[PDB]
RNA sequence: CCAUAGGUUAAUGAGGCGAACCGGGGGAACUGAAACAUCUAAGUACCCCGAGGAAAAGAAAUCAACCGAGAUUCCCCCAG
RNA sequence: UUUUGUAUAAUGGGUCAGCGACUUAUAUUCUGUAGCAAGGUUAACCGAAUAGGGGAGCCGAAGGGAAACCGAGUCUUAACU
RNA sequence: AGGACCGAACCGACUAAUGUUGAAAAAUUAGCGGAUGACUUGUGGCUGGGGGUGAAAGGCCAAUCAAACCGGGAGAUAGCUGGUUCUCCCCGAAAGCUAUUUAGGUAGCGCCUCGUGAAUUCAUCUCCGGGGGUAGAGCACUGUUUCGGCAAAACCCGAUGCAAACUGCGAAUACCGGAGAAUGUUAUCACGGGAGACACACGGCGGGUGCUAACGUCCGUC
RNA sequence: GUUUAUUAAAAACACAGCACUGUGCAAACACGAAAGUGGACGUAUACGGUGUGACGCCUGCCCGGUGCCGGAAGGUUAAUUGAUGGGGUUAGCGCAAGCGAAGCUCUUGAUCGAAGCCCCGGUAAACGGCGGCCUAAGGUAGCGA
RNA sequence: GAACUCGCUGUGAAGAUGCAGUGUACCCGCGGCAAGACGGAAAGACCCCGUGAACCUUUACUAUAGCUUGACACUGAACAUGUUCUAACGUUGACCCGUAAUCCGGGUUGCGGACAGUGUCUGGUGGGUAGUUUGACUGGGGCGGUCUCCUCCUAAAGAGUAACGGAGGAGCACGAAGGUUGGCUAAUCCGGAGGUUAGUGCAAUGGCAUAAGCCAGCUUGACUGCGAGCGUGACGGCGCGAGCAGGUGCGAAAGCAGGUCAUAGUGAUCCGGUGGUUCUGAAUGGAAGGGCCAUCGCUCAACGGAUAAAAGGUACUCCGGGGAUAACAGGCUGAUACCGCCCAAGAGUUCAUAUCGACGGCGGUGUUUGGCACCUCGAUGUCGGCUCAUCACAUCCUGGGGCUGAAGUAGGUCCCAAGGGUAUGGCUGUUCGCCAUUUAAAGUGGUACGCGAGCUGG
RNA sequence: CCGCGAUGGUAGUGUGGGGUCUCCCCAUGCGAGAGUAGG
């Protein structure tokens, strides 16, 4: 029920994490500071589809 | 190959990369093959004249193996840092 | 309805009192802390004791508990 | 209707046989894949047509790589 | 012979004579042995030639990397303690 | 008149006995059915193999039929069964684990052998350092149990037992490590050439299962 | 009457009779890559297929399922056609980044599109089914250890 | 196979001419009989196995002849967005000629007519036909159950350890339920007692107060590159990990943080998709395609995953095998069965013991139902009857005897006793049983449930 | 640092041997737990 998803970079590198979302329950989309190995910086990742 | 029936090794693990066509028009030459050559000049075609390389070779690097104890002018060859610094020691010259 | 069981999971005490082990050098594997990590020991994430030095493995029971530690005596 | 089809005669040739090789028209399955259908066996076995002392192929709308080679066929490499 | 195990009431053989089953080719690896040795060796073919010629090739003397590429290093990584 | 009736020839084949290395690879003997019919028989002809023909039994198609016979592909394939031929010397298994359309097959590992290399490498004993939660024991815990007392028969207390999935205790042994001697044809480890084996059996000890039944079954260990 | 030549002769097969169904003749159907041939020198009172099996009295209810027959509005749907968009290449334009006509080209797939299927009916001497609230309908006549 | 080829009781791959012990036995024919040589015959037909076969079935899979649909072609002309026309094409209508010809062709004519029909393409239908698939484990096979992962016990105090052994869980959840800093401590009973007896996101075990339990604030370390060393695996793999570089959060700082108390929450490879990329780019520049990095698509759950794609029947059967494995009989066993015994509740007017023996206890036999799978699958014929038997005694009759709730007659019960004896019929394949009628009685068992190289064949 | 305990006996048990072998015994080595005196 839990659903795949990209945290993608806002550095615009296209670096990708993937985690899970329960999209019922948290309908918002996910935003986090995480490490860009590219640009070598935390931005901050914005969630996209899979 | 065949483990009774058990996924064999090589289907079990992967494939992975390719197969260079460069790779094989490529050779490298040793520092003890520059005085085999016949005049003192170290290129392709010289190398193809004393059956170092093969006729189909159209890239040559000359790498710090064996050694030089002649002046050679190496001409059109890549040499390596190595190879570069035994060459000129032994009164040699390198020519892009 | 029965029939089941899961794999055995290799735990219990790699290196015995006075063994010297290497430094990185797995001790004790266990569930929850049956052992407690001394001097010169780590814990992991799934409660494995292992040597933070190189040096000689020592049990002791210490504390007001009265609880089983493991430590190492540096070379 | 002219004619053409058709008819008769003459001349010339063919026909049938033969072990392999050769070109062409068709063309399996067992088997292998540890089952099996793609795939394999194999364009093999076999059937058929045709030829010759050989046959077939053959004188680039070919390769190559900016250098060049120079019809076809066969052998050794390239290379499992 | 097959079996955990056969005097076995498990199998096979009436007896004799003759015949009757790990081969051959090519590739590949290891061992022994011989030659030559940072080299070794030629294939087809030519040659009346087991000679001699033929070094086209093949293996070896360098590796690392998917590769470009670098090279006694190289790959990994922005970079290695 | 009649797929009418009784009954020879003729055509069949219901019963029994015989025969069963027969007189005979289907008969003989005594009886039995049809016997002008959808009858029977001579000669010749036609139908051909996934094909024929069949008042249908998978019947018959040359003593052959749920796919004829002959030749070919062809030495199909056979993880199955059988068999495998002279001599002596040295060493010497396994019947286990893991995986498997795997289970009587096979693969890697374990165990055998040959070669090469290498440490006081290995073993026994003694001493030293270790972790145990088994045997036994016990009943605080988790359950179970009996008696008395006490009392909302709970609870609590005293007394008594029981436990693979109970432990406020806890051996022997075994195992890991260290040190030391003696002994042992390096007995050890690594790498490489060649395997075989992966149906085990009984006996002792510790157990599960079964009935502390089995020359039973399933593990551990000798 | 027929049958398992060689362990079964029968209650099995066939049968006259019955019914359903196909077939308008270059018939359906069958043998045949085909030409043709059988059906038949027959023509629906005929021919093929299927089931039942003289005769007598009879042959009930169910069309939901599967088949067959009829329908044909709507949905869905092939080859075909190639609208539209996206990309590759490059004449140019740019000082460079890039942008980028025509042509050629890779891809996308609008529109068109029959039967079938879904769908709407019929049909049981079609295959079949024929109750303890439920079903398509609950076994009638006759018969019954 | 060779034989100088006896009985018995044991033994023993478990039913012995050949072994042990013992008994018996002068050497050799002939006629007879079939109890044994697990006699001869046929590499068991039953049964199982093999990733064997064949043929058969079907709403198994995949195909396919046939049938059917449309598009384009052969295929044309006038408007309609209707029909008509003739010239392609058809004619298995007529007539004429080749011609001595119900073939064929040509001609003339009628009819039909761009239809029909055929080719290529295409949707449907298609056991009519074809190739195949249709798992394994298993105290025989089938049916049922099971197949991967986690926890406990079995497990013999290191690790590991089997069974269709005993018990339970998983195929997730969570941007907080993660990180850090600070703060806090439960169940339950009646503010106090009590001390984790609670809590853990979910099984069980081992952990947890320094709390891992619980609350709030600030957050994204649920970081990227690496990794000394170690654990665990046949391997593929899986696990633990200080520390180093970069960049980050929390805290005052020391420090802590590379997800969660830990141990389940999973799927190799191939093929392909998406994004990125100092790689490659078949003349050259590009591009396509490939590589590399990130990531996506399996109840491939038969969970090391044969295919993208699969069910059945065979008594019409067939081959290779197995006593590795079932049906008969033997063997081991003796739960069950049958027989005997111990105790004595009681019944029996009274009285436990004439007779019966509750609750329980101990044996014997091999004897029923079974268990096991040791012998036999290169065959050990299997029920009943018939014929012919032979032994045991737990005795049915006859013989001897004790007790009696034995007056007699006739019984009951127990002991001794195996010499001899121990029904015919109806029904049914029956063994048995019920029935009729006998008898002194119509015994119970063993003998391959005695006896098919003796008969029968229900 | 982290709030008991002898002695003796008993249980168990390694090795070797034995029996009437579901369980024991003997030789030798190791030797609890509980409880008792006591602290
Ligand atoms: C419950 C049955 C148990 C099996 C019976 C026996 C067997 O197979 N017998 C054969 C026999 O066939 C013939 S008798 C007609 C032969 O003559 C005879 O020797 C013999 O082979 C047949 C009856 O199946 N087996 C060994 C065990
Ligand atoms: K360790
Ligand atoms: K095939
Ligand atoms: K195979
Ligand atoms: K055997
Ligand atoms: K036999
Ligand atoms: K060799
Ligand atoms: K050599
Ligand atoms: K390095
Ligand atoms: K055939
Ligand atoms: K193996
Ligand atoms: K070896
Ligand atoms: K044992
Ligand atoms: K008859
Ligand atoms: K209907
Ligand atoms: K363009
Ligand atoms: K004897
Ligand atoms: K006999
Ligand atoms: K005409
Ligand atoms: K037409
Ligand atoms: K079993
Ligand atoms: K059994
Ligand atoms: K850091
Ligand atoms: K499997
Ligand atoms: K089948
Ligand atoms: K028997
Ligand atoms: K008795
Ligand atoms: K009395
Ligand atoms: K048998
Ligand atoms: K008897
Ligand atoms: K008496
Ligand atoms: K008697
Ligand atoms: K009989
Ligand atoms: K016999
Ligand atoms: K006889
Ligand atoms: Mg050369
Ligand atoms: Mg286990
Ligand atoms: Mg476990
Ligand atoms: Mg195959
Ligand atoms: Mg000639
Ligand atoms: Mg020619
Ligand atoms: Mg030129
Ligand atoms: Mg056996
Ligand atoms: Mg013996
Ligand atoms: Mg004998
Ligand atoms: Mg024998
Ligand atoms: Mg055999
Ligand atoms: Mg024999
Ligand atoms: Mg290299
Ligand atoms: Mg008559
Ligand atoms: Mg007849
Ligand atoms: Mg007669
Ligand atoms: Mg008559
Ligand atoms: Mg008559
Ligand atoms: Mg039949
Ligand atoms: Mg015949
Ligand atoms: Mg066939
Ligand atoms: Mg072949
Ligand atoms: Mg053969
Ligand atoms: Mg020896
Ligand atoms: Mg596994
Ligand atoms: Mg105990
Ligand atoms: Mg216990
Ligand atoms: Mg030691
Ligand atoms: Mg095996
Ligand atoms: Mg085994
Ligand atoms: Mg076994
Ligand atoms: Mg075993
Ligand atoms: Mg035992
Ligand atoms: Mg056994
Ligand atoms: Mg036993
Ligand atoms: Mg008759
Ligand atoms: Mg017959
Ligand atoms: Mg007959
Ligand atoms: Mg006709
Ligand atoms: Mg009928
Ligand atoms: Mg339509
Ligand atoms: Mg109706
Ligand atoms: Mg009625
Ligand atoms: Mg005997
Ligand atoms: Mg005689
Ligand atoms: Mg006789
Ligand atoms: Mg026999
Ligand atoms: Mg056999
Ligand atoms: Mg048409
Ligand atoms: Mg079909
Ligand atoms: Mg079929
Ligand atoms: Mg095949
Ligand atoms: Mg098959
Ligand atoms: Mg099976
Ligand atoms: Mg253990
Ligand atoms: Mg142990
Ligand atoms: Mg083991
Ligand atoms: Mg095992
Ligand atoms: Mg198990
Ligand atoms: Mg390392
Ligand atoms: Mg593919
Ligand atoms: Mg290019
Ligand atoms: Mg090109
Ligand atoms: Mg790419
Ligand atoms: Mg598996
Ligand atoms: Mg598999
Ligand atoms: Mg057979
Ligand atoms: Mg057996
Ligand atoms: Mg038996
Ligand atoms: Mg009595
Ligand atoms: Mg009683
Ligand atoms: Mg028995
Ligand atoms: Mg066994
Ligand atoms: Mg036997
Ligand atoms: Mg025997
Ligand atoms: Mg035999
Ligand atoms: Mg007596
Ligand atoms: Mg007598
Ligand atoms: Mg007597
Ligand atoms: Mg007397
Ligand atoms: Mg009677
Ligand atoms: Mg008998
Ligand atoms: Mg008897
Ligand atoms: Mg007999
Ligand atoms: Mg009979
Ligand atoms: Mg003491
Ligand atoms: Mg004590």
């Amino acid at each position: 029920i839990r659903e795949k998803i990209k945290l993608v970079s806002s550095a615009g590198t296209g670096h990708f994490y993937t985690t899970t979302k329960n999209k019922r329950t948290k309908p918002e989309k996910l935003e986090l500071k995480k490490f860009d190995p590219v640009v070598r910086q935390h931005v901050i990742y914005k969630e996209a589809k899979i | 190959g065949f483990e009774g029936g058990q996924m064999p090794l090589y289907r079990r693990l992967p494939k992975f990369g390719f197969t260079s066509r460069k790779a094989a028009i490529t050779a490298e030459i040793r520092l003890s093959d520059l005085a085999k050559v016949e005049g003192g000049v170290v290129d392709l075609n010289t190398l193809k004249a004393a059956n170092i390389i093969g006729i189909q070779i159209e890239f040559a690097k000359v790498i710090l193996a064996g050694e030089v104890t002649t002046p050679v002018t190496v001409r059109g060859l890549r040499v390596t840092k190595g190879a570069r610094a035994a060459i000129e020691a032994a009164g040699g010259k390198i020519e892009e | 309805r029965n029939g089941r069981d899961s794999e055995a999971k290799r735990l219990g005490v790699k290196r015995f009192g006075g063994e010297s082990v290497l430094a990185g050098s797995i001790i004790v594997r266990q569930r929850g802390t049956k052992f407690h990590a001394g001097a010169n020991v780590g814990c992991g994430r799934d409660h494995t004791l292992f040597a933070k030095a190189d040096g000689k493995v020592k049990f002791e029971v210490k504390g007001p508990k009265n609880r089983k530690f493991i430590s190492i005596e540096a070379e």
